[PDB]
């Protein structure tokens, strides 16, 4: 089998920049190399086939070159919506094999998060469990610290968080953190606070609610 | 327009088989090859096999003959069958149509179907509101909790609302059940007046839930 190697799993760039992604085959594959773009939540989309041909409807900013073992995919002016994982693939001989992908990530100016806190619903409280959720909306860069406090005491070990991929229009991330307590613990405390530290905030921002108020 | 769509089981118990149907439209299966490719969550792509317009098949040797493919040209269906599933077979499975110049590159793909290999039980979600604060941009959402396996989808106001929506990656809790939130920011001014409903679908459990989200 033929191995296709992309040298980087990640490539940092900025909108309007030219970026090139390399893919090297372990055997001479002539010009039989395709390039796909896989945006978050979607299947791969074919951009280039036979090393340098654009597929129907593919924008002119995408090109490919190479022949033999060394192939390059280039975006001549990166657009915000070009955030994706790019894969090369050889279509030279079976089994068809893919490179391991290179995720483009876009540098942009600092944006502070807009922070929101949500109490558990009374519906859920019937169930015996309380989930409190904190949303950090549309910030950059990725690095952010969310600290939960319940009656002013720092929590640890009872939250999980997740973060979206860079947005296709504004290049920001958003983050959800969920603090999980039993219903009896939630009912016994009064003040629930999400404290957010981010490069865009001159000091940490706290959003909070009082149970029952 | 050329379209392919997979239908798969969601969960397969270990050692048992996987059957996936790829229904296509927009083209004739007698004239194009259809391939199967899979992608473990967060990982890369692995080509599995193809069935030619004419009926012949070829399979990746790595699958150790566990995989076969058949089709029904008249009903525009291609079927993947793979025996003896184990952990490495957890993945999103795609069918794709190859180009004709046949070229083994893949010009059209289905949306894929996630197969999770697990001895656990399917469980549908509970859906709770994230009600917009009474204390101007407002945020509201839906918390989608305690389901298995992945995935769920969430749209808002049946797809009418897309702008400023953020649906987060699920996280698996220690119970073995997933939890996910979907939020959206909207103008405060719409809150008295605009109705906001998150529409949740969990196909593994054949479950659909709409949840009206209101100021409390």
């Amino acid at each position: 089998d033929i191995v296709m190697t992309q040298s980087h799993k990640f490539m940092s760039t900025s909108v309007g920049d030219r970026v090139s992604i390399t893919c090297k085959a372990s055997q001479d594959v002539s010009t039989a190399v395709a390039w796909y773009q896989q945006k978050p939540g979607q299947s791969p989309k074919l951009l280039i086939y036979s090393a340098s041909y654009r597929y129907t409807g593919v924008p002119d900013r995408f090109t490919g070159s190479g022949s033999g073992t060394d192939f390059t995919f280039t975006i001549s002016s990166v657009q915000a919506e070009d955030l994706a994982v790019y894969y090369c693939q050889q279509h030279y001989s079976t089994p068809w094999t893919f490179g391991g992908g290179t995720k483009l990530e876009l540098k942009r100016t600092v944006a502070a998060p807009s922070v929101f806190i949500f109490p558990p619903s009374d519906e859920q409280l019937k169930s015996g469990t309380a989930s409190v959720v904190c949303l950090l909306n549309n910030f950059y860069p990725r690095e952010a610290k969310v600290q939960w406090k319940v009656d002013n005491a720092l929590q640890s070990g009872n939250s999980q968080e997740s973060v979206t991929e860079q947005d296709s229009k504004d290049s920001t991330y958003s983050l959800s953190s969920t603090l999980t307590l039993s219903k009896a613990d939630y009912e016994k405390h009064k003040v629930y606070a999400c404290e957010v530290t981010h490069q865009g905030l001159s000091s940490p921002v706290t959003k909070s609610f009082n149970r029952g108020e | 327009q050329v379209q392919l769509k997979e239908s798969g089981p969601g969960l397969v118990a270990p050692s048992q088989s996987l059957s996936i149907t790829c229904t296509v439209s927009g083209f004739s299966l007698s004239r194009y090859s259809v391939h199967w490719v899979r992608q473990p969550p967060g990982k890369g792509l692995e080509w599995l096999g193809m069935i030619w317009g004419g009926g012949s098949t070829d399979y990746n040797s790595a699958l150790k003959s566990r995989l076969s493919i058949s089709k029904d040209n008249s009903k525009s269906q291609v079927f993947l069958k793979m025996n003896s599933l184990q952990t490495d077979d957890t993945a999103m499975y795609y069918c794709a149509r190859s180009g004709v110049r046949a070229q083994a590159w893949f010009a059209y793909w289905g949306q894929g179907t996630l197969v999770t290999v697990s001895a656990a039980s399917t469980k549908g979600p509970s859906v709770f509101p994230l009600a917009p604060s009474s204390k101007g941009t407002a945020a509201l959402g839906c918390l989608v909790k305690d389901y298995f396996p992945e995935p769920v989808t969430v749209s808002w106001n049946s797809g009418a609302l897309t702008s400023g929506v953020h649906t987060f990656p699920a996280v698996l809790q220690s119970s073995g059940l997933y939890s996910l939130s979907s939020v959206v920011t909207v103008p405060s001014s719409s809150l008295g007046t605009q109705t906001y409903i998150c529409n949740v679908n969990h196909k593994p459990s054949n479950t659909k839930v709409d949840k009206k989200v209101e100021p409390a």
